[PDB]
């Protein structure tokens, strides 16, 4: 689902942001907004790489 | 303007119909549809933006200190310069019937309708010998594909355009 | 004494500044720049007003595009 | 044809070589007066001499310059069958190298001593 | 395992040894006209560790046999070249250890530790001074080893590091313009490897304090 | 061809053997070069194909290039520019 | 400072045409260089001194010039002259590197941020007898580097009672700052309380003063001035009317940081304010 | 879009001071940041894995060559915010990693060369490519010219890539001699049977892969890695590999190759047994590049490969970058600095890092396993489609000797980690400067991908079966 898909990449960037914080010897809740930048831009490129594989089940789909 | 050699007639590059294998450059910049510009734009703002961005995040001399007005207008000038980019990528997959194309195709149509009824050359006249119109042909021929690598444009009123 | 008033401050001055203070560099740009730009921007001028351009010299014997007709005379 | 002279050959010149390679592993072994250079002692008083970055520069640059301006000779050799594409082809060659002829010119780099 | 073996110290010169005088040479201007000597002395007494002994005279008058000389007057020693004859390693490697420790009475001569190391050219020398701070009496003198100043014919130049893994011979030297005998009894020369902090002065000189630490 | 394969081979194996004479090794990289060119020249005239002298000359072109680069390479290794700055800044 | 090139060529004349004695060269020494702006001379006039004694036979340069010419690169930061001025040390057959040399150039090191010479230069004035050795200097610079390690200032701090010194006034002073600067507030105040009963060294107003700006809790900065009032009462008046005490503190809604990480960012910039 | 940004570099960087090169390698990767978020939709050109020749028959252009052009901009994009990024904010780390100023454009130089490898579809254009690449690699080599030991690395990687590429050109012109042709379009199955010219591709492989450094011509680039600058070992130990690679995966002249069989199995053994004989960071990272390069040398020997080897090839240019920036994170927490190019050098400096940074031990463990092939990480599955691919074609010694040499590798891999987790005593000279926020960003993203990118196994999957059949 899109929305499985967005969940899952918000939350590798807010992984992401967490493994940041913890390698700069800084407390897990630094940057809050940094979690929600994070988040965004993982967010936003696990939509459009759930809107290719989309278009290529269209493709596999449409040959037939 | 006659063909020397025999190229492919309508060939689907995608799932639309195909209207130029090798359009123009002006051409290309004609069939530009607004959002192209707005990608340009965006492009144009977002490396000033960009490096606006990146010395909020780590300044370089460790205060913090915008950056001067000659990174600005270089990062202006490269920004225009993507965006142009793929403007014209975009425009030239509307060209190969790749992405959506209906209005491009429709203005094609009334196009060379009215250069046929004017009584023209439906691609031009050269002042390139018919040789070298082939070769032109033959360099600008899909170049579009390695936008990342090299920009080439095709400035040469050949036939090779792969219609009927 | 002089300095560079710098080329985005203003432009025309700094041509003025280029063209008084670093002669050698200023006219290597202007005949540099003018060769491209002129050509762009009189060529068309040029074909439209002055004279066409003439016809394509041949490289090789023009092939006629026919069958082979029949033809009387010099036979053996 | 030339990987086989090439392969054939690999072997015979290849031990000629070794033998004549084999013959100064015990040789005139440099036992020259080697007792001021050890320390640090300079017997000149003189001779310093000096080469600017740039004097290198202008003899180094000689060459890639030549091969640019020979690379020009193709193309005055067919002006007139390449005429508008190749006319272009020689612009864009030039602005490429006049692109490096402004970086060397920017950087000051082939200024002799001022 | 069986990497290759990491260590914290090479002895260069050992001395202390019944062969020890074997491992190092000498050289002083008789190579060239002049008329300072050199001899390198093995002291072996009690109450003490036996050292080596370096002396001689360094007279700096020019060699009237000759004329394409300008300046003369050293005399050194150093580690016999490095024997590389086939399949053996070649030279010495020093990137492990970033310092060079020798034990040395001094007196008021200006001595130098002269290194050769690979190097394009052939008379390059990476040379610094061993600055004696206290005369008549032994002293670690250690000198960091990217501190060295390449030299070549006596010559400061353009600073490039050393080839610490490939390091030839070491030796001390004398290239002082002054007249006079000199001496220097040294006991071993070796890199040693980067030690920690430390806020004592040493173990081997003390000072009068309370003693804090339990006697054993 | 005969001339062209044997001068690389004698250059080959000159460069194999010194390997650690760098003026002599890339004099080797230079003559190697000529015998290619000489051997892709002599196919190019046999097959009267103009491919292999287009490559010839770039073969010319980049072995220029290669020759400044390699050039510049040793004069930074040997210090050319020579240092004099005693009693200097 | 506008015509400190004009001096460059006045002092040129000076030399070719009229012989100079040697003891001008300190003069001209500190005045280029701890005078006005310009230490590229220092160095030229120290190269002068140089150059003369190789091939002139002129009387050699002596070790004083390179021990303050080092102290004078450690204020502007010239990362180039440390390293051109070492080099010609390390290769003088004419003066020899003694105690205050090394001092000198261990505090180059410091201001260049060198962690190997660093402790290159302390290893070789440790392993020298304390008669001529360690002394208050090597102490001032060596806690000046652990301005920021509270574990190294510490151990340093025990070192002075082994190397047979005792602490001084601008010695203690450091100590105060990088127990501050860390965070310790507290036991800066306990060390300040009981100088003055364990040495007899009383508190001084650039002792006193440097404990209250390098103290970063509004609260903290109270209990600094607490005794002051009652134990130091003439002394610190003078401090008010001259601007010396600073009121720079840590953020309110700043718990979302590292509190060291702000004790880094208060200390650095409270460096610059006393800086001039 | 490369072209204009090397112009571009050389106008501005030609007009500016030495301290704007830090704001240069900054414009030019959010540049390159553009450049692939804008100009991505290009992958539209390729459905049902359509082909299109460029320039003359000069260039092709596919969905691999897209692929490889992607990755390569997010390498450099990667090592450009390790050049214009300050990691900590101190006189030392200036030092340390400070570019100089035609760095970016040597790198940019590079990168195009590499490109024109890889979307090479002539023998020329392979020449003239190979050239660039190597030339720039050297001058890239060489910019660091302060040390000997630089310098040595520089002239020996000079004169070998010299003869390499002299041995490169000899064995095109003799397929030329024998075709009288520059393209591989000539060659047909016909044409292989008919005519012998299987030595003519073999020597070129033989050429191309010794420029990567496989056995038995190993040493000179792991000495070269060994010596020089860290930031630039990190470069030019990657980007040369993928493009050769890349080349011969698409060239696909080398079914079944005897030799070339041969070589991966003695590249795969000299890798994995040679790494166990080093006690130096970078060689220990040589050797593990060299044992990577005989896994992926090992899928040159059968067809319909390209997915094992872009999975392969993109996990371990994460891992390598995640590995060597890891290297350059623990440098703060050492006491000592051995040289201002390479500053950290043995293993041992290592010790006892998890007392330091634990987090950044995590992550090191995290990138150790995923190159030993511990599961769920990329690089066991990486290993897995190399050992399928081998196994449909009957390659069972291979397979053999690929899991051993695992096994055998696995085992200096945890000397790294093992040498972490040990106890040092002795405290840091440093505390509390804060590392670049950016940097280590980047970092925690490399290491999310290495332990969550098998997430997205089956929509990769799913693209390749769309994208390139
Ligand atoms: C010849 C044939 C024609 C082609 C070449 C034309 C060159 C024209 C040069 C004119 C300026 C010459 C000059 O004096 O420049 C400074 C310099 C010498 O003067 P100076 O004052 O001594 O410089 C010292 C400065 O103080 C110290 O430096 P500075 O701080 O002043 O900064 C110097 C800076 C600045 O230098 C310059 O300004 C020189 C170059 C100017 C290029 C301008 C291109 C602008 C492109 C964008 C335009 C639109 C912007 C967006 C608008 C909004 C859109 C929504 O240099 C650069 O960064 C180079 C420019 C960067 C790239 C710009 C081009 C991007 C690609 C464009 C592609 C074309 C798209 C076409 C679309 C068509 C659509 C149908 O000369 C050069 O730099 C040489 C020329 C460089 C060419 C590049
Ligand atoms: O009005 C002419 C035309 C306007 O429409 P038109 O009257 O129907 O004529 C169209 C055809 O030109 C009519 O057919 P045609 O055969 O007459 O056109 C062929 C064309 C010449 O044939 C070509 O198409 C030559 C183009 C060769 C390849 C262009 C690809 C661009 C690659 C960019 C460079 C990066 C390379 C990558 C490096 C790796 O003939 C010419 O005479 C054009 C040359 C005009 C002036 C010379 C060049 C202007 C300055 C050069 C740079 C601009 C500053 O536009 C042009 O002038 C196009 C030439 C501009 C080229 C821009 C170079 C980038
Ligand atoms: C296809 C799959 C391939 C790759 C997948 C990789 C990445 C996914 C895509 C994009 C990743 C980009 C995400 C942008 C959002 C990231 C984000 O919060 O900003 C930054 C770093 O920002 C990059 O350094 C942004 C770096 C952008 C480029 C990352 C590429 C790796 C992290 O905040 P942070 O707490 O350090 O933020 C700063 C804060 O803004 C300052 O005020 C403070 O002074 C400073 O101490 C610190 O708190
Ligand atoms: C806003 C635009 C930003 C896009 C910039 C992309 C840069 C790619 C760079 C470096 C590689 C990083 C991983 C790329 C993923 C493969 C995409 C693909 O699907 O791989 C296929 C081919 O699979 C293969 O053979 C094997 C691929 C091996 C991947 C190994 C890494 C696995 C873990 C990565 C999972 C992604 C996590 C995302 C979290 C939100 C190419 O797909 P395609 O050629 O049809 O075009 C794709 C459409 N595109 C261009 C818009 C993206
Ligand atoms: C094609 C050019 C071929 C020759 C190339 C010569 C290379 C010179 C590169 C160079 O350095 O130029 C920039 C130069 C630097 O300026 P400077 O102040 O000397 O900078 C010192 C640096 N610390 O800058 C200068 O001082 C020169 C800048 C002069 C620019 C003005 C001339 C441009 C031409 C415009 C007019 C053309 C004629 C009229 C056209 C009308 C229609 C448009």
């Amino acid at each position: 689902a899109l929305f499985t898909s967005l969940v899952g990449a918000s939350g590798l960037g807010f992984a992401t942001k967490f493994l940041s914080n913890k390698i700069r010897l800084k407390p897990a809740g630094y940057y809050p907004l940094g979690y929600v930048f994070s988040g965004v831009a993982w967010a936003g490129l696990g939509l459009v790489l759930h809107n290719v594989h989309q278009h290529s089940l269209e493709v596999l789909e449409k040959k037939k | 303007s006659t063909p020397l050699v025999k190229t492919s007639v309508n060939y689907s590059y995608g799932d639309y119909p195909l209207i130029d294998a090798d359009p123009h450059f002006k051409r290309v910049v004609g069939y530009m549809r607004p959002s192209d510009y707005g990608v340009i734009g965006l492009a144009t703002a977002a490396l000033p933006a960009g490096i606006c961005f990146a010395e909020w995040l780590d300044p370089v001399k460790g205060k913090f200190a915008r950056p001067s007005v000659k990174f600005l207008r270089v990062a202006t000038m490269l920004g225009f310069a993507v965006g142009f980019g793929a403007a014209y990528a975009r425009s030239s997959l509307r060209f190969f019937g790749v992405t959506e194309n209906a209005r491009e195709y429709k203005k094609d149509e009334a196009q060379m309708a009215a250069r046929k009824a004017a009584g023209l050359e439906p691609y031009g006249t050269s002042s390139l010998t018919p040789e070298l119109q082939e070769i032109a042909a033959k360099n600008s021929a899909h170049s579009i594909a390695g936008l990342f690598i090299f920009p080439w444009f095709n400035f040469v009123n050949h036939p090779y355009h792969g219609r009927e | 004494i002089n300095a560079n008033p710098g080329f985005w401050n203003g432009p025309f001055r700094y041509l003025r500044w280029s063209a008084h203070n670093r002669p050698h560099l200023f006219f290597a740009f202007a005949i540099g720049i003018a060769g491209p730009v002129a050509a762009l921007t009189l060529t068309p001028l040029r074909r439209k007003y002055l004279y066409p351009d003439h016809s394509p010299l041949p490289q090789s014997y023009p092939l006629p595009q026919r069958a082979r007709e029949q033809l009387t005379g010099f036979d053996d | 044809n030339t990987f086989i002279i090439f392969i054939i050959l690999i072997p015979i010149v290849g031990f000629a070589l070794l033998a004549v390679n084999i013959l100064l592993a015990v040789y005139k072994p440099y036992n020259e007066k080697l007792g001021a250079f050890e320390c640090g002692l300079t017997s000149f008083n003189q001779t310093r001499l000096a080469f600017n970055a740039a004097f290198i520069l202008v003899a180094i640059l000689f060459l890639p310059f030549d091969l640019e301006i020979s690379t020009l000779l193709p193309y005055v050799m067919s002006i007139y069958l390449v005429s508008n594409y190749g006319f272009t082809i020689v612009l864009l060659f030039l602005l490429i190298l006049i692109i490096g002829f402004v970086y060397e010119i920017n950087t000051n780099a082939l200024k002799i001593n001022k | 395992r069986l990497r290759p073996t990491e260590t914290t110290e090479q002895v260069l010169v050992n001395f202390t040894k019944p062969n020890s005088l074997e491992t190092v040479l000498t050289k002083c201007d008789e190579e060239l006209g002049g008329y300072s000597t050199v001899n390198l002395a093995l002291e072996r007494p009690t109450t003490g560790k036996p050292y080596g002994r370096f002396f001689g005279n360094l007279s700096l008058d020019l060699p009237k046999d000759n004329k394409m000389v300008t300046r003369s007057g050293f005399a050194m020693f150093r580690t016999l070249d490095q024997p590389s004859s086939m399949f053996k390693t070649n030279a010495w490697n020093w990137e492990q250890y970033r310092h060079l420790e020798l034990r040395v009475r001094g007196d008021r001569r200006k001595y130098f530790v002269n290194v050769q190391s690979a190097t394009p050219l052939a008379s390059d020398l990476y040379q610094h001074r061993l600055f004696i701070q206290t005369p008549g009496e032994w002293e670690t003198v250690v000198i960091p080893i990217d501190d060295f100043i390449l030299t070549n014919k006596g010559v400061v130049q353009e600073q490039m590091a050393m080839d610490t893994a490939n390091v030839y011979t070491v030796g001390i030297g004398l290239i002082d313009r002054q007249y006079g005998p000199y001496n220097l009894d040294i006991e071993y020369i070796k890199a040693v490897a980067h030690p920690p902090l430390e806020f004592k002065p040493k173990k081997e000189y003390e000072v009068e304090k309370e003693t804090i630490l339990l006697t054993p | 061809m005969f001339i062209g394969t044997i001068i690389l081979v004698l250059s080959f194996l000159g460069f194999v053997f010194n390997r650690r004479n760098i003026i002599l090794a890339f004099i080797c990289l230079e003559t190697m070069l000529l015998g290619i060119n000489l051997i892709l020249l002599r196919n190019s005239v046999l097959f009267d194909d103009i491919s292999g002298s287009l490559f010839a000359i770039v073969i010319i072109i980049l072995a220029g290039v290669e020759s400044a680069i390699g050039l510049s390479l040793l004069v930074s290794y040997y210090r050319l520019r020579g240092v004099i700055n005693s009693y200097g800044i | 400072s506008e015509r400190a090139d004009l001096a460059w060529e006045m002092y040129g004349l000076l030399h070719k045409f009229y012989v100079v004695p040697f003891a001008d060269y300190y003069k001209a020494i500190k005045f280029f260089a701890q005078d006005v702006k310009r230490q590229d001379y220092a160095l030229l006039t120290f190269q002068q001194i140089r150059k003369n004694h190789d091939l002139h036979g002129q009387p050699a340069a002596t070790s004083e010039m390179v021990a303050f010419l080092f102290h004078e690169f450690a204020k502007t930061k010239y990362k180039r002259g440390i390293k051109r001025l070492h080099e010609v040390v390390a290769l003088e057959t004419s003066f020899d590197v003694n105690r205050d040399v090394l001092n000198e150039m261990m505090a180059a090191y410091v201001s260049v941020e060198d962690l190997n010479r660093v402790q290159d230069c302390w290893a070789q004035l440790q392993q020298l007898p304390p008669s001529i050795g360690a002394n208050n200097r090597s102490v001032d610079v060596l806690l000046s580097y652990f301005k920021d390690n509270i574990h190294y200032t510490e151990r340093t701090w025990q070192g002075i009672p082994e190397f047979g010194l005792l602490p001084t006034l601008e010695n203690y002073e450091q100590y105060l700052i990088n127990n501050c600067r860390t965070g310790n507030y507290r036991r800066a105040l306990e060390i300040t309380k009981n100088m003055e009963i364990d040495s007899g060294l009383k508190p001084t107003a650039k002792i006193i003063a440097a404990v209250y700006n390098y103290t970063f809790t509004e609260q903290r900065k109270l209990e600094v001035e607490q005794w002051a009032e009652k134990a130091h009462p003439e002394m610190w008046l003078e401090l008010k009317e001259g601007d010396k005490l600073k009121s720079l503190c840590l953020p309110a809604n700043s718990d979302n940081d590292n509190v060291e990480s702000l004790l880094k960012q208060a200390s650095a910039d409270m460096d610059e304010e006393m800086s001039g | 879009m490369l072209i204009l940004a090397i112009i571009s570099l050389i106008t501005f960087v030609s007009m500016s001071k030495l301290s704007d090169n830090r704001a240069i390698i900054r414009l030019i990767n959010i540049y390159l940041i553009l450049v692939l978020v804008l100009d991505s939709f290009l992958y539209l050109l390729f459905l049902n894995n359509q082909t299109y020749t460029v320039m003359g028959e000069l260039l092709i252009f596919n969905s691999f060559t897209f692929y490889i052009d992607m990755l390569i901009y997010f390498i450099m994009i990667v090592i450009s915010s390790l050049y214009g990024y300050n990691l900590y904010n101190n006189n030392l780390y200036k030092t340390l990693f400070e570019p100089k100023k035609e760095l970016i454009i040597l790198f940019l130089i590079n990168i195009l060369g590499a490109l024109l490898i890889v979307h090479s579809n002539d023998f020329i254009t392979l020449f003239v490519a190979i050239e660039l690449q190597s030339y720039s690699i050297y001058l890239i080599t060489a910019i660091y010219n302060s040390s000997y030991k630089a310098s040595k690395a520089s002239m020996l990687y000079f004169f070998m890539g010299g003869i390499l590429s002299i041995l490169i050109a000899y064995s095109i012109n003799t397929y030329y001699s024998v075709l009288n042709s520059y393209t591989l379009h000539s060659l047909d199955s016909l044409i292989i049977n008919t005519l012998d010219l299987n030595l003519i591709l073999i020597a070129l492989s033989l050429g191309l892969l010794f420029k990567i450094g496989i056995a038995p011509l190993h040493k000179w680039l792991i000495s070269i890695y060994e010596n020089t600058p860290i930031l630039i070992t990190i470069y030019i130990s990657l980007i040369p590999k993928i493009s050769i690679l890349s080349y011969l995966v698409l060239s696909n002249i080398s079914i079944n190759s005897l030799v070339i069989s041969i070589l991966a199995i003695l590249t795969l053994l000299v890798g994995s047994v040679g790494g166990l004989l080093q006690i130096k960071i970078k060689r220990l990272l040589a050797f593990s590049g060299l044992t990577n390069a005989g896994y992926m040398m090992l899928l040159l020997l059968l067809n319909n490969n390209e997915f094992s080897y872009l999975y392969y090839i993109t996990q371990y240019s994460i891992s390598h970058l995640a590995i060597f920036m890891i290297i350059i994170f623990s440098i703060y927490y050492i006491n000592y600095i051995n040289n201002q190019y390479n500053p950290i050098i043995y293993v041992n400096q290592l010790k006892g890092l998890i007392h330091d940074n634990a987090y950044l031990v995590l992550s090191m463990a995290i990138v150790v396993f995923s190159f030993i092939g511990i599961p769920p990480l990329l690089g066991f599955f990486g290993k897995l489609n190399i050992l399928m691919s081998i196994l449909n074609n009957g390659y069972y010694f291979i397979s053999i000797v690929l899991i051993v040499a695992s096994l055998i590798s696995a085992l200096y891999y945890l000397y790294l980690l093992n040498v972490s987790i040990q106890d040092k005593n002795n405290i840091l000279i440093n505390s509390n400067e804060t590392v670049s926020s950016v940097l280590s960003y980047i970092l925690s993203s490399l290491i999310i991908l290495i332990t969550f990118g098998f997430i997205y196994n089956s929509l990769i999957i799913d693209i390749f079966n769309v994208y390139f059949n």
